[PDB]
């Protein structure tokens, strides 16, 4: 199954506190071998990223994974484009979910 | 002490297929071996007590072995049958375990 | 029916001590062996020891000899495990169980106590 990917910008209160966490969810994918890549302004980013895979689901026999990119507000607002990319076995084109901080 | 070698370490199964999980004992333990299933974030569950005995409402597709060679049969693997399967011995006091991971293809 | 309830302190510092408890109900507390199983997060089971509360017969594995201390109170239907000299290797989920036909097997499970050192 091709992973359903959803990227989420930092919430309002988190930006009030002084941080910014870009969250990414990749649900309903099999096999469990999956690689998640963050792209800030088109360039790969691996620092501040923590990944968490679930065990195979008890109902549809699929996997899920959460990849979270943590940054300071100063680092978050000095860049614009954020991309979450999924390399999986279902396709040679990585599944891309990208958003611009402006919109 | 008693060592339980379990094979395979991980397995991929099509739903509706027979599977066997091998549990090998370094010493003869008669039938004093017991099979358990543990799912995600959950405590293990007793499947079949002894070499071959039915427990409550566990699926009726388990239980086999004696002596030093034991096998957990599963006749029709279903979607919920994912998880870690363990065998334990109750003969010697060490009370050892093993480990196998049943995944579904 | 049989039920087992465990509490634990669930939070401790390295070098200190903790005493987990296990209350049993639904059966005669002094007719079944009660055993404890350690499970590190995501790992497999690790046998710790067993207590017979009928006359307090302890038997441990060699790995948890001085770490775990198993006791049982006849009057309160409570089995206790004491973990001392806590290190980072003790952070796991601990189960207190007893079987229903073969006293050695685990048939009915407690809710578990997750400790963090």
């Amino acid at each position: 199954a091709a992973p359903t990917v959803s990227i989420f910008p930092p919430s309002s209160e988190q930006l009030t506190s002084g941080g910014a966490s870009v969250v990414c969810f990749l649900n309903n994918f099999y096999p469990k071998d999956i690689n998640v890549k963050w792209k800030i302004d088109g360039s790969e980013r691996q620092n501040g990223v923590l990944n968490s895979w679930t065990d195979q689901d008890s109902k549809d026999s699929t996997y899920s994974m959460s990849s979270t990119l943590t940054l300071t507000k100063d680092e978050y607002e000095r860049h614009n484009s954020y991309t979450c990319e999924a390399t999986h076995k279902t396709s040679t084109s990585p599944i891309v979910k990208s958003f611009n901080r402006n919109e | 002490d008693i060592v339980l070698t379990q094979s395979p370490a991980t397995l991929s199964v099509t739903p509706g297929d027979d599977v066997s999980l091998s549990c090998r004992a370094s010493q003869s333990i008669s039938n004093n071996l017991h099979w358990y299933q543990q799912k995600s974030h959950e405590s293990p569950r007793l499947l079949i007590k002894y070499a071959s005995q039915s427990i409550s409402g566990i699926p009726s597709k388990f239980g086999r072995g004696s002596g030093t060679d034991f096998t957990l049969i599963i006749n029709r693997v279903e979607t919920e049958d994912f998880g870690v399967y363990f065998c334990q011995q109750s003969d010697s006091w060490p009370y050892t375990f093993g480990g196998t991971k049943l995944e579904i293809i | 029916q049989v039920q087992l309830q465990q509490s634990g302190a669930e939070l401790a510092r390295p070098g200190t001590s903790v005493k987990l408890s296990c209350k049993a109900s639904g059966y005669t507390f002094t007719t079944y062996w009660i055993q404890w199983v350690k499970q590190r997060p995501g790992q497999g089971l690790e046998w710790i020891g067993t207590i017979y509360p009928g006359d307090g017969d302890t038997r441990y594995t060699q790995k948890f000899k001085g770490k775990a201390t198993l006791t049982a109170d006849k009057s309160s239907s409570t089995a206790y495990m004491q973990l001392i000299s806590l290190a980072s290797e003790d952070s796991a989920v601990y189960y207190c169980v007893a079987g229903y036909d073969t006293s050695g097997t685990m048939g009915y499970w407690g809710q578990g106590t997750s400790v963090t050192v």
